């Protein structure tokens, strides 16, 4: 029985893709988020029945998945998402989204908690603002759609 | 020569009765700074440039003798926005009882006045003190 909760900021991405899943610089990210699902109902009145109504389901809604790096001058993900949006060009893929942790029996490393993501393509890329008067670094990030998300039991 | 000077040989002009005062503070100027950068300067620290000036307020003490009553009445000759205002002189002087180095004051009028502590053992003298507000000052040495 659990007496601690788990930790978020041990964390990978990996792409199941062209051949992004052996690239080294495309598993490193800063953050991660999105990863929600909603329910979409109607509401139907019944005559003689005043303490209730009903709720009907009627579909189901995805967040966009959104990733934000520190910028990589050359990339082939780039180039992928790019093909996308300057040719019309789009290729799905899919992905895992992995939750890690030490395990030990010494100790290793290991996948606590496993997503897969299906059916992804791109939707926006953008480029932090250039300021001469600040320390800062120049970041990137990128938002995906995809169809659902699944745990890999 | 090779001396500097004291400062224990002053003399105040307020536009009161007695010009000897204990203690005289405040006197300062400032100027601003604005800082700027462009995105390609081989520099990147930023550059600086002159704004606008800022002038402190004036302390002044002294012991409280009997029949002088002058800083409360210049404090109280306020009205809603209107006051009795005046020309500070501050100087100092040398051997001979002349002067040496002259602030000018501009349009000075009091903000404050602080009364004397009263305590039964105390083998001190009653101190009332004013500060005061004033748009511009000047140095002259020599």
């Amino acid at each position: 029985i659990r007496t601690y909760p788990p930790v978020s900021f041990f964390f990978e991405v990996v792409f199941q893709g062209e051949n992004l899943d052996k690239d080294v610089v495309e598993t490193r990210f800063q953050s991660v988020t999105g990863l929600s699902v909603d329910m979409q109902t109607e509401t139907l009145k019944e005559g003689g029945e005043n303490r209730f109504e009903h709720i009907l389901p009627v579909r189901t809604k995805y967040d966009p998945l959104v990733l934000k790096r520190g910028l990589v001058n050359d990339s082939q993900m780039v180039k992928w998402c790019m093909d996308a949006i300057l040719n019309f060009d789009i290729r799905p893929m899919n992905l895992l989204v992995r939750l890690l942790h030490i395990e030990r029996s010494s100790s290793t490393i290991a996948p606590l908690m496993t997503w897969k993501v299906i059916n992804a393509w791109p939707k926006k890329w953008s480029v932090s603002e250039f300021n001469a008067e600040q320390n800062s670094i120049a970041v990137e990030s990128l938002e995906l759609n995809y169809s659902y998300f699944e745990t890999l039991k | 020569a090779e001396y500097p000077l004291p400062k224990f040989h002053f003399q105040v002009d307020w536009g009161g009765s007695r010009l000897g005062f204990t203690e005289v503070s405040g006197l300062d100027v400032e100027t601003e700074v604005i800082e700027y950068r462009e995105g390609n300067l081989p520099q990147y620290h930023k550059l600086k440039m002159p704004g606008m000036q800022k002038f402190s307020n004036i302390t002044m003490k002294r012991g409280t003798f009997q029949g002088d009553n002058d800083f409360y009445k210049w404090w109280n000759t306020v009205a809603l926005n209107t006051i009795e205002r005046r020309d500070l002189t501050i100087s100092l002087l040398n051997e001979k009882h002349e002067p040496v180095v002259v602030w000018k004051v501009n349009r000075a009028w009091p903000t404050k006045v602080q009364s004397t502590d009263l305590k039964g053992d105390g083998n001190e003298v009653a101190i009332e003190s004013i500060e005061v507000a004033h748009e511009g000052l000047t140095i002259q040495n020599g």
